[PDB]
DNA sequence: ATCGATGTATATATCTGACACGTGCCTGGAGACTAGGGAGTAATCCCCTTGGCGGTTAAAACGCGGGGGACAGCGCGTACGTGCGTTTAAGCGGTGCTAGAGCTGTCTACGACCAATTGAGCGGCCTCGGCACCGGGATTCTGAT
DNA sequence: ATCAGAATCCCGGTGCCGAGGCCGCTCAATTGGTCGTAGACAGCTCTAGCACCGCTTAAACGCACGTACGCGCTGTCCCCCGCGTTTTAACCGCCAAGGGGATTACTCCCTAGTCTCCAGGCACGTGTCAGATATATACATCGAT
């Protein structure tokens, strides 16, 4: 006693068993189909025109069979799909990334039936790095549009909890392979299980994503000295590490060459900085310090919007003081 | 024999020592014309970084070659 | 009378910020009596912290936590961190 | 835990405001009083809790609280 | 039946409330408050149950003092209604951010 | 070795160390406690100066003078709340004109 | 007779005062006079309070004195209040006060 | 484990002024932390007077003017007088 | 020829406000010192400069006064300030009783 | 003496202030707050002066008055 | 206006509990005696404050004229108060759990004192360069048109 | 609006003076160098904070009503502003004074220290009288009829 839905691309099928679950209060399997059937008819233009027609308002989520009647005209809808596409009718491009309404289902679809527990995110000891925080929706989705990546470029992210900000980007763009590299522990037993249903989810929606994976382990372990020497863009929630940890990061980051850009909670280096014969040691030396436009309608716990500075290795400014110095 | 520093940031500067000199020496002859804190300056020689105590001659540095200059910070 | 004061030292410390920048011999006296003023808060409340335990020796650990009663919230978010590394220094020294 | 700043009610606010000498509130002193209760908070809890850490302890006795008013300059006389 | 004018109950509570001592704000409410400020600055913190006494009492004896120099600014432009304009302005004359 | 340069102050550590003896502020004193005071000390006098200069060049002067010190405090937002109830000398307040008195 | 208090006449121990100056780290060396002039002083402010107290409860007929009666005795008094006007007073209640246009016509 | 206080002197001052007449535990603990707060006040400012005259002593003649300038008008004009009558009872005597 | 009403007074602002010289000339308020002290005893010789940091305190604890005067007759849509307001801003402070 | 501070120093201060126009009845408002607020300071002044036996009431005697009174002075010698 | 009843004032008795009084038990107050050291006074000192002249030259003082502003008031639209029904959520007191606060244990590395040596710091010398001042120029509003 | 009309920036020159190097002489800062005692971990223990939970019920809450009050506008009456003339006293320079602050000295008598003595104050202890609840009159007042 199941409910089953058609895959569009040939892949293998999702089956959810009767009762359907509840994942947490605004995210659970059984509107999840009824999204699920909206976001795969914005997928197939001729399968949106199958659900325009006779299907009513009168469904509802307590009923099996009504439920399973939107869902067995989906199943009639697919075979139809797929005899169009023998045809003369070209199918529907796979190696092409899921825009952000697709990457809005897929990433919680995997956010949903991956972690089963989002209670088991906020078990640990605060004040640490082991403090569980993640990002939001569009914030994520605005570094899409507000910064550049390439291949190159390698997306690497410092305790990535489940590790969504990896997923919104390596789904974004095409790097070579990134890392999520956690010192938590639970967020990372699910991100045994974050890595294989998006694989999946990617197989059944039927799009592209790079290369990742999401470790756990150390960030400061003296094998990534060097690691982080290989790392173009390095994203970290540096609110509540701690300066020592941050500290051990100014360590690692005292060895990134060009180019390097980080985009950081609490600001490594003041907007506001000035070098001098005071500041030599300090990290704003070598990179600026901008601030990434904030989120509008967005309040935070203290009531400011939550801000992520953006930085970028720049040596242009080191070398120009040490030549402002014999000047005039 | 004179040799070349080839820097990250494009500039090169044409620096003048002895086949015997060590790199402390180098590396205070930088302080001249740069004024580069040294404290701060790192220098490798095609994967071989030179050391301060260290010369060209252990190192056997051809003439008119190419160093690579580092800036560290400290 | 052979008195004493910080104006050699705040002078050095203006030339490490701005070495082309003097400074006139009235707004020194601010400068003086400005040091003057914020040790006087500080080890008063090393005082008034002692006190309190029961104790009888200002550690450095009381004005560690001096420092973060007294100054404001951002301020003394730097202040703290440019002293440890300092007694750090001095550890190894 | 979350948003207990609405648990002082709106016919607290009344409350304190007949005290004083208030014959006639307007209505959106209720949210003014809310974020001035919450302000003053901040900075006597910021120092009797830095009390507490000092002294190495986890406990938050009534002998910071005082602690931290005789240091503002609302000195409470009555708890020790 | 019966109505007082508008006013006349106010002005009897003014007389009842000044003579008495009790504690105006609630027991209970107040400690789920205290205790999530303290939430944000150190994690497991355990309150004395008269340390608690002490925030309510300090707390209420400011906002008094609030309400009072409240209350001089708003008769001062001719009203006799208190407006948020009021307490932003105290706040400002008495050196406070 | 002196003991600024064992740990790489300007401030001195003779002068203060002396004066925690004659002020009784408490009985006996840690060791590496008058260090760490004489690193916040100039930590804030590095501070003024950091704005005393930029606000002198603004008058296009060389020498840093009152009116400068008063122009470099009330400004900043986290020196105005440590030094609130402080006159300073020759200062003079911040050019500042109210909303309505500025004319049609 | 043998104690210092009554040598000079007080109640407040002169003998504790002295230790207090003492271990306070207030100044190294505490002259002669100083405890038996300080505790004469404190006699007086506390004796000064409890008159005040004293008057207000008993036209309150009552026994004891509750906290409601001291706010009661400092704010009703010109130079109690100067000293007293950074002081909260745990319990106590503030003055019968109404402004003048608040009165009903 | 001794823990001290002024609770039985001030029902001995309590009694020469009004015989008739008790008091409650709670109000007793005000009084308890008047005292202590008026105390160093005074015995605070003598620590001033002291080394603002670069002296190392405390007589009876700073603890008059830590008096003069604490106390208000009227209350100070009785407060030196009733002091210094119990200077010369304990000098005769 | 003529101004407006009010024209030289933005004008007369802007001219002290970027000014550091001291608004009180120095010989009358000295003979105000004089007599104030001669009440508390006879025969009380002044240092120069301890006349100056009176100045110093008096101009500048007036100054601050006139800035907090300032906003109160604001608050009650007026630009003229009165002799209530300066008994007002006075009484916030606790200054006054 | 009080009568020496002229009506239009006291229109110079205003003007500093960021007062634009001034009643009448301010001229004996303002005399009347400056002679409170010296006879604060003198008197706490002179007492100093009186305890350490002189005559002469120097420069410190005035800036301690001005820190006890929580009116904090830069710029004499604190 | 006086009903009117409502809220408040005062008063009844009584069982609860909160001091007020006693035991004796324990560290601090008191004596005194001895040693040293800061303080009182004298003695002079050389500055720095009071004093008063004399002329200049801004600044205070007088006055009057025009008008923008505060003052009293009306109108009118609405927002805050009073009351009645309704519904959570504190408050009680109940009981258990245990984390941890507090006290002692028990040795100890840290800080102080004494003495040894001397280099950084301060006072007085010079002296330059920065602003004070000057009298000249561009620029910017104010008000009348 | 566009002119015009003084204001004030801002400057190109120079002239006094005070800040920035320079000197050198002394005394506080560093050194050992040994010690004693305050402090740190260790262990233990009951303290109350915490969890919680059923049970009555005072306390918020939602809403309908309506009225008094914030608010906008008008004006009108006159107070401040601005300007121009007229006068006083601040101001600088001044010089002479001489009192009082400042430092040295000299020694004394008060304070600390130590050992000693004991009893007043403190915590328990039982006993008791002030009070608060619970109700019962007593007052008197606020808005309608």
């Amino acid at each position: 006693l199941e409910l089953r839905l058609k895959s569009p691309v040939g892949a293998e099928p999702a089956v959810y068993p009767w009762p359907l679950p509840v994942y947490d209060k605004h995210h659970d399997a059984a509107h999840e189909i009824i999204e699920t059937i909206r976001w795969v008819c914005e997928e197939i233009p001729d399968l949106k025109l199958a659900m325009e027609n006779y299907v009513l308002i009168d469904y509802d989520t307590k009923s099996f069979e009504s439920m399973q009647r939107l869902c067995d005209k989906y199943n009639r809808a697919i075979d139809s799909i797929h005899q169009l596409w023998k045809g003369t009718t070209q199918p529907m491009k796979l190696n092409t990334r899921p825009s952000t309404g697709l990457l809005r289902h897929i990433l919680q679809q995997v956010y949903n039936h991956s972690v089963t527990d989002p209670e088991k995110l906020n078990n640990y000891e605060p004040f640490s790095p082991e403090v569980y925080g993640e990002t939001s929706f569009d914030l994520v989705a605005q570094m899409i549009d507000e910064i550049k990546m390439t291949d190159d470029d390698l997306f690497v992210d410092l305790g990535s909890g489940v590790g969504q900000v990896v997923l919104q980007v390596a789904a974004a763009t095409n790097c070579k392979h990134h890392y999520g590299v956690e010192k938590a522990d639970i967020p990372a037993k699910y991100a045994e299980t974050m890595d294989r249903e998006f694989r999946k989810w990617m197989k059944w929606y039927g799009k592209k994503h790079a290369e990742y994976t999401l470790e756990r382990g150390d960030f400061l372990s003296e094998e990534w000295r060097e690691r982080i020497a290989n790392t173009s863009v390095i994203f970290v929630n540096n609110f509540a590490f701690g300066p020592e940890v941050d500290h051990q990061l100014k360590e690692r980051f005292a060895n990134m060459k060009e180019g390097g850009r980080i985009v950081s909670s609490k600001p490594f280096a003041p907007l506001n900085f000035r070098i001098n014969s005071r500041n030599l040691s300090d990290i704003g030396t070598i990179m600026r310090v901008v601030e990434l436009s904030p989120l509008k309608g967005s309040v935070s716990w203290t009531g400011k919007p939550v801000s992520y500075y953006l930085h970028t290795i720049d040596r242009t400014i080191l070398e120009n003081y040490f030549s402002s110095l014999k000047n005039p | 024999m004179q040799i070349f520093v080839k820097t990250l940031t494009g500039k090169t500067i044409t620096l003048e020592v002895e086949p015997s000199d060590t790199i402390e020496n180098v590396k205070a002859k930088i302080q001249d014309k740069e004024g580069i804190p040294p404290d701060q300056q790192r220098l490798i020689f095609a994967g071989k970084q030179l050391e301060d105590g260290r010369t060209l001659s252990d190192y056997n540095i051809q003439k008119e070659s190419t160093l690579h200059l580092v800036l560290r910070l400290r | 009378t052979r008195k004493e004061s910080y104006a050699i030292y705040v002078y050095k410390v203006l030339k490490q910020v701005h070495p082309d920048t003097g400074i006139s011999s009235k707004a020194m006296s601010i400068m003086n009596s400005f040091v003057n003023d914020v040790f006087e808060r500080i080890a008063g409340e090393a005082s008034r912290l002692a006190h309190y335990n029961k104790r009888s020796t200002i550690t450095s650990r009381e004005i560690q936590t001096a420092v973060r009663l007294l100054l404001p919230g951002e301020l003394a978010k730097h202040a703290v961190s440019e002293g440890t590394k300092a007694v750090t220094c001095y550890t190894s020294a | 835990l979350r948003d207990n700043i609405q648990g002082i009610t709106k016919p607290a606010i009344r409350r304190l405001a007949r005290r004083g000498g208030v014959k006639r509130i307007s209505g959106l002193i209720y949210e003014e009083t809310r974020g001035v209760l919450k302000v003053f908070l901040e900075n006597v809890i910021r120092d009797a809790v830095t009390y507490t850490e000092h002294a190495k302890r986890k406990t938050v006795t009534a002998m910071d609280v005082v602690y931290a008013l005789k240091r503002q300059g609302r000195t409470l006389y009555g708890f020790g | 039946p019966h109505r007082y004018r508008p006013g006349t109950v106010a002005l009897r509570e003014i007389r009842r409330y000044q003579k008495s001592t009790e504690l105006l704000i609630r027991k209970l409410p107040f400690q789920r408050l205290v205790r999530e400020i303290a939430q944000d600055f150190k994690t497991d913190l355990r309150f004395q149950s008269s340390a608690v006494m002490a925030l309510q009492e300090a707390s209420e004896a400011y906002l008094v003092a609030l309400f009072e120099d409240t209350n001089l600014c708003a008769i001062h432009a001719k009203r006799v209604t208190i407006m948020p304009k009021d307490i932003q302005l105290a706040r400002r004359i008495r050196g406070e951010r | 070795k002196t003991r600024s340069s064992r740990a790489g102050l300007q401030f001195p550590v003779g002068r203060v160390h002396r004066l925690l003896r004659k002020g009784n502020y408490a009985e006996r004193v840690g060791a590496g406690a008058p260090v760490y005071l004489a690193a916040v000390l100039e930590y804030l006098t590095a501070e003024i100066l950091e704005l005393a200069g930029n606000a002198a060049r603004d008058n296009k002067k060389t020498r840093i003078i009152p009116r400068h010190l008063q122009l470099a405090v009330r400004n900043d937002e986290e020196l105005n709340k440590l030094l609130g109830r402080v006159t300073i000398a020759q200062g003079g307040v911040l050019p500042n004109i109210q909303s309505v008195l500025l004319p049609k």
